[PDB]
């Protein structure tokens, strides 16, 4: 399962 | 003898040959994330055992995987500024995952490269951030701070991962855990004056394998040549291994083949 | 940071007159990801072709594995790997 959602770089 | 679970994401700026999100269980594909799709799709008949339990699996990691790509697009954009870029072709690349060993113990990682150099990764131990450079100082900044968001990846690599990655290896087990026997092949090159002797070693399964040229018995590497540990389409590998032998001294050498489909070690000669 | 591919060519079996067999191309440890990898039978690419998706190692280099269906007799196998790295393209062949 992927990993949930990303933040910004 | 561990296993693992591992996602291979990369993101292209100017166009290629066009974005790519690939999942592993023990180099063994079972999803990909399609980016023409946009669809993560099963690339292996046991993972669709997942959907008794949990039937929203595919739209989940679908949601996911696109949510994924389009933050890619703006890492892409943010580090052109970074690195003060005005602007050519560049890779973002994400690597996660989990390892499961067999004493229960167990690892993780969660890593991110820019043009194919370290940019940011994970420290799980810690719960901070480590940078390659100083433009990445400023996504350790954001990152460092957000002690929320950075024990929700503890929690995903330490537990989360494992738990899927512990349901995978039921749903597949006949497949993931297989073993196929070594194909061994020794061939003779050239009659005019010396000799190279070609060790084929093929249909193999799992990938770890150890192939030796022995000389009189022994492990010789005088001479010794081979090639990459490369993947048939049936799942299978494929290798070779060379040695420039002797006029006259041919018996001597034998290519000795150490695997787990041998129960015991197989030594061929031409 | 830019990575030329090694490269490498095979039979999923040693080859038998008549006897169908899988004809690979294989290409590893190269960046950027961008590469065009044609199997070629006698130079004419072959038809049928197939290609796994995009991964790469934890050294951040790249692999790609193309490969179709053929059946061998006594014609000539072979692969064109082009690549940034690469200023004209390589040819491959496979021998046996």
């Amino acid at each position: 399962h992927v990993y949930g959602p990303l933040k910004p770089i | 003898s561990s296993h693992s679970m591992r996602y291979f994401v990369t993101s292209v700026s100017e166009p290629g040959q066009p974005f790519s999100y690939v999942g592993y269980v023990d180099d063994q594909e079972f999803v990909s994330y399609n980016a023409s799709t946009r669809r993560y799709l099963p690339k292996v008949p046991w993972i669709s055992k997942v959907e008794k339990n949990d039937p929203d699996y595919w739209e989940r990691n679908t949601l996911y995987a696109q949510g994924h790509e389009r933050s890619f697009r703006d890492h892409l954009a943010t580090l052109a500024e970074y690195y003060n870029q005005s602007g050519g072709l560049h890779t973002f690349q994400w690597m996660y995952g989990c390892e499961l060993r067999n004493d229960w113990s167990k690892g993780g990682y969660y890593q991110y490269a820019y043009d194919g150099r370290d940019y940011i990764s994970l420290d799980k131990d810690t719960l901070t951030w480590m940078a390659a450079d100083v433009p990445a100082q400023n996504t350790k900044r954001k990152w460092d701070a957000d002690f929320r968001d950075n024990e929700y990846k503890k929690t995903y690599l330490e537990e989360t991962c494992i738990e899927w990655l512990q349901r995978y290896l039921n749903y597949g087990k006949e497949t993931l855990l297989r073993t196929e026997v070594p194909e061994v092949k020794v061939t003779r090159k050239e009659d005019y004056g010396m000799e190279t002797l070609i060790c084929r070693v093929g249909g193999f399964y799992p990938k770890d394998i150890d192939i030796d040229w022995t000389r009189d018995g022994e492990v010789w590497l005088q001479d010794v040549f081979h090639g990459l540990v490369s993947p048939n389409s049936d799942g299978t590998y494929y290798t070779w291994r060379s040695v420039k032998v002797d006029p006259k001294e041919r018996e001597r050498y034998k290519c000795h083949v150490e695997h787990d489909g041998l129960p015991n070690p197989v030594d061929v000669a031409w | 940071t830019q990575k030329a591919p090694s490269v490498q060519v095979y039979f999923r079996h040693p080859a038998e007159k008549g006897k169908e067999n899988t004809f690979h191309c294989y290409a590893e440890s190269f960046h950027p990801p961008k590469i065009n990898i044609t199997l070629l039978k006698n130079g004419i690419p072959m038809e049928n072709v197939q290609q796994s998706d995009l991964s790469f190692k934890k050294d951040w280099t790249f692999e790609r594995l193309v490969y179709a269906k053929v059946i061998p007799d006594g014609a000539e196998f072979a692969c064109k790997v082009e690549h940034i790295t690469l200023p004209q393209p390589m040819i491959y062949k496979l021998d046996q």
